[PDB]
């Protein structure tokens, strides 16, 4: 017929983004559950790397294209939010994306679309809540049983039956019976090489990597400690600026060092009266952490030092200890200083970490620090990621308390609801919803191609077994078929299924009102 | 006057095409809305207006769709101003670039 | 040396080429002419944007290399300076007789034909606008008084102080007169200042009788203000350009020191002179302090403590105005101040307007001034600038009658009845310059046809009608309807140019047209 | 495997003879319509970014700088003519390019350029014969001394925008004339100002040198501005202790000396005003600013001062006044000030301007020019040169010829009258002598707008009759008698511009070869 | 031929032309930002690092630069409304380029 | 200013007729008087001809613009009519159309 010329067509700049966000999620989407395909990828440096890690990949992928780009910042949030799930909310972007397509062509305006997957959205939360299988902070073995899950895909699972409650009893170290938000950045895992996997230990004021002080004379202990954060240099003057001394005898160089010593020692004074027991330094390569000069005063002194400290380490010391740094010498004093009832260095199967316990400092705020031990680079390595996704884990299942079957079980358990409810709406309300129901299949559908399933015959069965059955049905790669999955133990948080609903409708959201790329210079 | 008569409803025109928009971007048929609308506040009835929400025509005091006087002075004031500004230039000359 | 890489033009061709160069001068400014004429966007070499529609300012903006095209610049730049109102005309009107000029040539008329034709068309011109001149200044001074209000309102119509240009009418007039005695009635524009900020709107401008600095005070606890105290002898200036205190250096001091006996005393001298200064200011007899510099705080408590208010880093025009106004002196040192170096004036006071927080400090005679300075505010940058030059404008409008008080009416009426009297005069020439006194006649019809153009009339209805009313009716002056008014007639619509005006815009004109038409060769070399 | 240039040029042949022409040519057409009372301006654009607008062939022409190694030539003699004779530089380009035009058919017909040159040599001395003979020993006869010269400045302004004023500005030149040494009369002394505004009519005579007063600094105006038998001292320094432009760093050996130094330099310039007062000066000039302090000491020293003078105008100054200028103001003598009748403050132009006035050791004048625009004066300048310049010659040197072209035609009539009884091929080249001496007659007639045909048709008819005076008139399209008529140039003109004329095409067609080194 | 030293010159049909097209360029840029329901525009500077999305049309105006010395004239008015007035900047700009586009 | 802008341009039909037309009237315009000059044509078949006949001319001339042969029935219209004038109607004609 004879319709709207569109001379004006800002479909063009919605179709780039549309096809440039899809791709992106179509890249991701081969690589979905335990037996996806993996992705190698050449660096700019010439370098191969090959990983089945969503996240990972999209930061390597490189994306230019300013709108598909948001995608990668999806998996980030997600990342942040929930710490899993980071490559199912960027497919399912892509699938929904793909619904939005559709619905254009069939003349739905943008603004229409955006507005009903958030409709829908909104829904499906209500949908997934439901459904749940609630959990309590009380029952400490469910807690166990529910990191030991995620921990069965790692790469030594022979020792979860220590990792899983190392991060429960780690939570919980901080986290009581009634929380709503855990950070669980004030869990600090700290690699030490040596020892074995189930070697670790919680420490409640901090674990560090480096050691105190090896020298004649040194405490190297020290009890009641009041602690004192560093990020000056103490080192004898050292100017950058053009300067000369001159010594032709050991007499000239008696008076040089005397004035190199001195300058030292009123330092050294001074963090004396400052009543400071134990100094941690920040990394720095610009002057020594502690001169060796110092460290002779400060040993007289009975200070310790712990020299070479990471800035992540210096900032989880000024949470666990109460402390606060001192910017230079000259502010050094008491009212910047911690307490602790013990400071200590351990020497196990070499370690020499130094560690402290017992702050019972008001400054201090519920942080925990957790000694990772192994041989091998590669044990510390994968116990640290075993670990961090554990916490994870109960995280999410702190924000929003339960866990649903795995396996695509939630998004044919949403889908099929959603496509029954939609047929009781009226307008393109019904239209659009079955389009949003459909995508969601894109996870299930995947799960079953990546195991060797073929599509149509799952997908099938995982229908007629949902709208007979319940949600703990679903897809078991283990199985290699469409099993109770709950039964079998796949489980994921609620937080992951109800952060991904959220995120695919704010990112296609985001995405369909961008009508033009301008730049601003 | 004849020949003023083309720009005073070239004014109009003007006029309307903010209702226009605002139907084109909540994703409504803005000729459908607009010349309806147009026929309502025609017809008396001036208290109606586009409910961009539900996608129809509705009463913009049961509504609760109100704007400032003193704002809507200042819109056509200066909308009226920067008009006349670039209306009263035919001719651009530069001079040499620094 | 190195002939080559240059340009050349002559011959028959030259002139054809000079005439279409001045053409295109003429096709971009013409647009201008008139009360109604259209703005043009000016772009600076850094590329700020501009609009105006001031002829003056166009030609100076147009920047070429066409040597036929700078003459016409000369022209408007001649204009400009002397009577300050036909700097459009006198280059449409140049084009016109160089336009009127090529037929001529291509007809077979020589080109010193057409100059010497065209001088004596000018002569019948300026002949004929004589004998409809009449006073402003004679009889009752009151009527003066209106007309040179009412002269000053239409000069303001072209431009966006038309909004609110009843107050700016108001400050060309007392202007004029602020700075003019009635028995010589000379106007020395350089006692006229224009200075105006952004603020507020064009409404607010005024004309102050006195002197504003856009400087505060030396320190914020300093009074802002001297009366003239019961009686006493007004206010006594102290202006300078040094501060009264031991200058000190902003680069390297090498101030050597000897020995501790001079170092003690040394510390003390720099407290000591800082006291002496402006004991120094008491002992000349001063109340307040004007300095091109500021001061330091011990000076700011000192003054502060003597009740000596200071003004600080006033800058060289600033204190010049002091001096002039009060009929004081700039004293470069402390030594020589007095009663005779020191200014006078009745009162110095800060004044604020509305949320503007400029705070100017002006000073004032109250009474008859030697020099005033228009005010001029305004919403924006460009209003300001447009507002206070229009008053330059209506200035020189104001300058022209006081000098000269006869006036002709304008809106085209004086080029219709000089092209009609050219005109009827031609035919009694029976020789060949008929040619030239016609087309002169036809290049003076380009201005009120140019006026309709530029209004949205027809041009050849409007002239038409503009002849036909001055022979059908009486030669007096007929208008055109530029200004959106019920009806022609000028004279009852006050729109009066000053005969010194149209004299040297006819005069000018001519003169620039033979100045090109005598070019017959033009070399171009490089620029370095 | 060898070359014998190298990127070195050289042409030789007929050919290059013929290419010289046709350059040099070319310089002519660039000059031509400079000719005649009623000659046409060219606009010149230099490198320097300024523009030139004269009909003064040697202005032209030197800025013009033809490169052409042969057109040279042209420039070269143009600018002995401007040195041996000081006019004529027009004419003797036309000429010697209308001599070239000649002998380039003759080339072509295989004519020797000996044998062109050598009856062009001789041509040259048949006509020198005859404009000698031509010439008029006279001086007043019948007349007086400024009676010429008024006749002689009124019609080089004739046809002018000066015309109807040439009763004011024929006096200017006349007097500015008589105001010189009467043995040396030179151009250089007589000084020309523009000044802006009033009518033409209104200009001013003056004996001494004008000042274009720079001050607008708040303070001056408050010194004498008259005086009766002033003393005049230069400088070359200035008087000033704070400007509106400039500043100074105060560096001391001691913290009481910081207010000294404002006071020391103070002092500095109080003491150079102080040792002009014993000098004894009344007026004060100087090339460099004169401030504040320097007004008010020399106003109560009843001295009066003005700074900023044009160079130029100090040096007139000291030639004004019979003074000396110094830079110093320890070592001022009273021997180096000079003295004049007046001083006085003109209101020429509707602005105050200092000027001296009737300065007894003047070897100087200053005319001043007023106008409507810049141009107009512009104009003015250009005619009162032109009429400076004749009234000097009439004054200068008694033995004159008649001008309009008549010389030319009467020189024109003998040589094709010798053509008779000259045989040979020699015949051809006092033919083509002759027919050049026309082009003058022809391109004044051209460039006053003139039927040049018919104009001279009637000067042929009239010299063939013994008219041996009438040349083109420029105000009635005609031909009349312009010794009556007292259109004069001296005789030598004539002679030193044909001889150069001849010279000059002579030098060009003897040369056939260019060598250029390249590189 | 007049000018030179490559100035950017532009006439009658040019120059006007070129007033209305540059006000539409302007109304182009916050035509979508009009209403509660309006479209997002992104925007990303050369170094590409500073990539945002707003649907603030004064944010736009000032971001983002045009070339057209006509359309600077329309934008520096459009500035204007939203500093001085602090509403309107949108519907301001929209009516401009609307009653500039029918004339 | 700026004016109404006639998106089609029929003026260009209008130019392109006045100046052929003008351009045949200026070449016939030499030929006017006892005095005026000659033309030389050489006609498609190769014969080449001079005359100063008006109509002959313009006959021979082989106008092809469809608007400027009208200036041939002109000629042949005076010839038919008056017998006399050929030339100086299309003279008049090309000023006219000048104007």
């Amino acid at each position: 017929n004879a319709t709207f010329k569109n001379k004006e067509k800002p479909q063009e700049v919605r179709k780039a983004n549309i096809i440039a966000a899809r791709s992106v999620a179509d890249a991701i989407r081969t690589s979905l559950g335990p037996k996806g395909m993996d992705k190698m990828i050449k660096t700019s440096r010439g370098e191969i790397i090959i990983s089945n890690d969503g996240h990972t990949i999209l930061k390597q992928m490189a994306i230019l294209h300013p709108v598909a780009r948001m995608l990668v910042e999806v998996s980030a949030a997600q990342d942040s939010e929930a710490g899993d799930g980071t490559t199912s909310v960027v497919i399912l972007t892509g699938a929904l994306l793909g619904a939005a397509e559709r619905l254009l062509n069939k003349g739905i305006h943008p603004t229409i679309i955006a507005d009903s997957f958030q409709s829908a959205a909104k829904r499906s939360v209500d949908i997934l809540l439901e459904m749940c299988h609630k959990v309590s902070l009380s029952d400490r073995e469910q807690l166990v049983r529910a990191a030991s899950t995620s921990l069965s895909s790692k790469i030594v699972s022979q020792y979860s039956s220590f990792l899983a409650p190392l991060a429960v009893d780690s939570v919980l170290k901080i986290s009581d019976e009634n929380s709503k938000n855990v950070d669980l950045n004030d869990i600090r895992l700290v690699k030490k090489v040596g020892g074995t996997i189930d070697d670790t230990e919680m420490i409640d004021g901090v674990v560090l990597t480096q050691t105190a002080i090896k020298s004649a004379g040194g405490p190297t202990r020290k009890e009641k400690a009041k602690i004192g954060l560093i990020q000056f240099q103490i080192s004898p003057p050292k100017p950058d600026t053009e300067n000369n001394i001159i010594v032709n005898d050991y007499r000239q160089m008696d008076k040089i060092l005397k004035e190199e010593r001195a300058y030292l020692l009123n330092i050294c004074k001074k963090i004396k009266k400052a009543k400071c027991n134990v100094l941690l330094i920040q990394k720095s390569i610009l002057r020594d952490a502690v001169n060796d000069l110092a460290l002779h005063f400060l040993s007289k002194l009975n200070i310790m030092v712990v020299k070479d400290i990471e800035r992540e380490e210096i900032e989880f010391l000024s949470k666990g200890l109460g402390c606060k740094p001192i910017a230079d010498i000259e502010l050094f004093t008491e009212d910047r200083l911690g307490s602790a009832d013990l400071v200590e260095e351990i020497d196990s199967d070499g370690s020499k970490i130094v560690r402290v316990t017992g702050i019972r400092n008001n400054n201090a705020r519920p942080t925990v620090s957790v000694v990772i031990r192994g041989a091998n680079n590669m044990i510390i390595d994968e116990t640290e990621r075993s670990l961090h996704d554990a916490l994870c884990v109960i995280r999410c299942l702190v924000k929003e308390r339960g866990l649903i079957a795995g396996g695509g079980a939630p998004e044919i358990e949403i889908s099929r609801r959603l496509s029954k409810e939609a047929r009781s709406m009226e307008g393109v309300q019904a239209f659009i919803w079955q389009e949003f129901a459909s995508a969601l299949e894109v996870i299930p559908t995947t799960l079953a191609e990546n195991a060797g399933l073929n599509s149509i015959k799952v997908v099938t069965e995982l229908r007629s077994k949902h709208e007979n059955g319940e949600l703990n049905d679903g897809i078991s790669v283990r199985r290699s078929g469409t099993t109770n999955t709950y039964e079998e133990h796949i489980l994921q948080p609620v937080l992951v299924s109800t952060s991904a609903i959220t995120l695919a409708s704010e990112c296609v959201k985001s995405i369909l009102r961008i009508d033009d790329i301008a730049f601003s210079r | 006057d004849g020949k003023k008569s083309l720009a005073v409803e070239a004014f109009a025109r003007a006029l309307r095409q903010l209702p226009t928009i605002l139907a084109d971007n909540a994703g409504f048929d803005s000729s459908e809305l607009v010349s309806k609308l147009r026929s309502s506040i025609y017809n008396g009835i001036s208290t109606s207006g586009l409910d961009l929400n539900n996608g129809t025509i509705a009463d913009m005091r049961q509504l609760g769709i109100v704007e400032s006087y003193k704002l809507k002075r200042a819109v056509v004031s200066s909308a009226s101003e920067a008009a006349e500004v670039l209306l009263r230039v035919d001719n651009i000359i530069r001079a040499r670039p620094r | 040396k190195d002939q080559g890489n240059k340009k050349r033009q002559h011959g028959l061709e030259a002139k054809k080429s000079h005439i279409l160069a001045a053409r295109s001068v003429a096709s971009i400014i013409k647009t201008s002419l008139g009360p109604r004429g259209l703005d043009k966007i000016l772009i600076s070499p850094d590329g700020e944007i501009t609009i105006t529609n001031d002829g003056a300012t166009i030609l100076s903006q147009m920047e070429l290399d066409n040597e036929i095209a700078k003459l016409l610049v000369q022209l408007s730049k001649s204009q400009d300076d002397e009577i300050g109102d036909g700097t459009t005309g006198v280059v449409v009107l140049a084009s016109a007789l160089l336009d009127q000029a090529l037929e001529l040539i291509q007809k077979g008329i020589h080109p010193i034909k057409i100059a010497n034709g065209f001088d004596e068309a000018a002569k019948l011109a300026i002949s004929k606008l004589e004998e409809t001149c009449d006073d402003i200044s004679a009889s009752n001074d009151e009527l003066f008084r209106d007309f040179l209000l009412r002269a000053a309102k239409t000069s303001l119509g072209s431009k966006i102080v038309s909004k609110d240009h009843d107050r700016f009418a108001e400050m060309a007039v007392e202007a004029v007169i602020n700075v003019m005695d009635k028995d010589r009635k000379d106007v020395d524009f350089d006692l006229i200042k224009m200075q105006g900020r952004v603020g507020g709107s064009i409404s607010d401008s005024k004309l102050i009788n006195g002197v504003i600095l856009d400087k505060d005070f030396s320190h914020p606890q300093m009074p802002k203000c001297v009366l003239p105290k019961e009686g006493s002898d007004g206010v006594k200036l102290a202006i300078l350009t040094c501060p009264f205190e031991p200058p000190k250096p902003k680069t390297k001091h090498k101030l050597d020191i000897s020995s501790v006996e001079e170092y003690q005393k040394l510390q003390t001298y720099e407290q000591d002179k800082f006291k002496e200064m402006i004991d120094d200011v008491k002992k000349a007899g001063a109340d307040v302090v004007i300095c091109q510099w500021g001061f330091d705080d011990e000076a700011n408590h000192l003054l502060l403590q003597n009740d000596l208010p200071a003004v600080r880093w006033v800058g060289g025009q600033e204190l010049e105005h002091i001096a002039i106004s009060t009929n004081g002196r700039i004293v470069p040192r402390f030594q020589d101040l007095s009663k005779d170096k020191l200014g006078t004036c009745s009162r110095i006071y800060e004044q604020e307007f509305g949320t503007t927080k400029d705070r100017m400090l002006i000073i004032e005679q109250s009474k008859e001034t030697k020099t005033v300075t228009c005010f001029v505010r305004g919403s924006n940058k460009m209003i300001v600038d447009e507002a206070e030059r229009a008053l330059h404008d209506s200035l020189c409008v104001v300058r022209n009658l006081v000098k000269d008080s006869r006036v002709v009416y304008g809106g085209g009426a004086a080029e219709v009845t000089m092209s009609l009297a050219v005109s009827e005069e031609a035919d009694k020439q029976r020789g060949i310059d008929q040619y030239a006194f016609r087309g002169f006649a036809q290049a003076l019809d380009t201005i009120p046809m140019t006026l309709a153009e530029n209004s949205g009339l027809d041009p050849i209805g409007t002239l038409s009608t503009l002849k036909s009313k001055q022979l059908k009716e009486k030669i007096s002056n007929i208008g055109v309807d530029c200004l959106g008014y019920g009806s022609n007639d000028m004279k009852e619509l006050f729109v009066v140019d000053p005969f010194i005006g149209k004299k040297q815009q006819i005069l000018l004109a001519t003169q620039l047209c033979r100045m090109i038409l005598k070019i017959d060769n033009v070399i171009i070399s490089g620029k370095d | 495997i060898v070359v014998l240039k190298e990127g070195t040029d050289a042409s030789q042949g007929k050919g290059q003879i013929i290419s010289n022409i046709n350059a040099c040519v070319a310089v002519q057409e660039a000059l031509k319509p400079t000719l005649g009372p009623l000659g046409s301006d060219i606009l010149i654009v230099t490198s320097n970014q300024k523009t030139t607008i004269s009909n003064d062939g040697a202005t032209i022409l030197k800025l013009l700088d033809v490169v052409h190694p042969a057109a040279k030539t042209l420039v070269d003699i143009s600018r002995a003519q401007d040195a041996e004779v000081g006019d004529g530089t027009t004419s003797v380009t036309i000429l010697a390019g209308e001599l070239m035009k000649e002998a380039k058919p003759f080339l072509e017909e295989g004519i020797s350029s000996h044998l062109i040159m050598k009856g062009y040599r001789k041509a040259v001395s048949l006509a020198v014969e005859k404009i000698n003979e031509l010439a008029v020993d006279i001086t007043s006869e019948k007349s007086s001394g400024r009676e010429l010269l008024e006749r002689c400045a009124r019609t080089a302004m004739s046809s002018k925008l000066i015309h109807n004023n040439a009763d004011f500005f024929v006096k200017m030149c006349v007097d500015a004339v008589l105001s010189l040494d009467r043995n040396d009369l030179d151009d250089k002394l007589i000084g020309i100002k523009k000044i802006p505004g009033g009518a033409m009519e209104e200009s001013l005579f003056i004996n001494g040198v004008a000042f274009k007063k720079t001050f607008s600094y708040a303070g001056f105006e408050q010194q004498p501005k008259k005086f009766n038998n002033p003393k005049i001292l230069s400088l070359n320094v200035e008087l000033e202790l704070k400007a509106e432009k400039d500043n100074a760093e105060v560096r001391v050996e001691h913290v009481e000396d910081y207010q000294a130094i404002v006071d020391a330099e103070w002092q500095l310039i109080f003491e150079k005003l102080r040792q002009v007062e014993e000098t004894g000066a009344n007026i004060v000039l100087s090339k460099l600013p004169i401030g504040d302090l320097a007004t008010q000491f020399f106003a109560d020293r009843n001295i009066f001062c003005a700074g900023r003078v044009s160079a130029d105008d100090m040096n007139r100054v000291i030639q004004a006044v019979g003074g000396s200028i110094q830079s110093t103001t320890s070592d001022i003598k009273p021997e180096h000030l000079g003295t004049c009748a007046l001083f006085e403050e003109m209101q020429i132009g509707s602005e105050r301007y200092n000027l001296f006035q009737g300065c007894p050791q003047a070897k100087t004048c200053t005319l001043l020019l007023r106008g409507g625009a810049e141009q107009v004066i512009a104009e003015v300048e250009r005619s009162l040169h032109d009429a400076i310049m004749i009234v000097k010659r009439a004054l200068q040197n008694k033995l004159i010829v008649a001008g309009g072209g008549a010389t030319e035609m009467e020189v024109s009539k003998c040589l094709r009258d010798y053509s008779k009884t000259i045989a040979g091929k020699q015949q051809m080249i006092i033919n083509a002598f002759a027919k050049a001496l026309e082009v003058i007659p022809r391109q004044l007639c051209e460039n006053a707008g003139f039927d040049a045909i018919e104009i001279l048709n009637k000067l042929r008819l009239a010299h063939s009759k013994g008219e041996k005076w009438y040349g083109v008139v420029f105000e009635t399209e005609n031909i009349g008698d312009n010794f009556a008529k007292f259109v004069w140039e001296p005789a030598l003109v004539k002679i030193n511009a044909l001889n150069s004329a001849t010279e000059a095409t002579n030098l060009i067609l003897s040369v056939d070869e260019t060598i250029t080194n390249k590189g | 031929q007049i000018f030179g030293d490559q100035v950017t010159e532009e006439r009658a049909e040019n120059a006007r032309l070129s007033a209305f097209v540059g006000a539409i360029a302007v109304g182009d840029l916050v035509k979508s930002t009009l209403g509660p329901k309006g479209m997002d525009k992104l925007l990303q500077s050369a170094s590409s690092n500073t990539c945002m999305v707003t649907n603030d049309g004064a944010t736009i105006l000032k971001s983002i630069p045009l070339d057209n010395p006509a359309a600077k004239v329309l934008v520096n008015i459009s500035k204007v409304q939203d500093d001085e007035v602090g509403d309107g900047t949108t519907s301001v700009t929209v009516l401009s380029a609307e009653l500039l586009r029918e004339a």
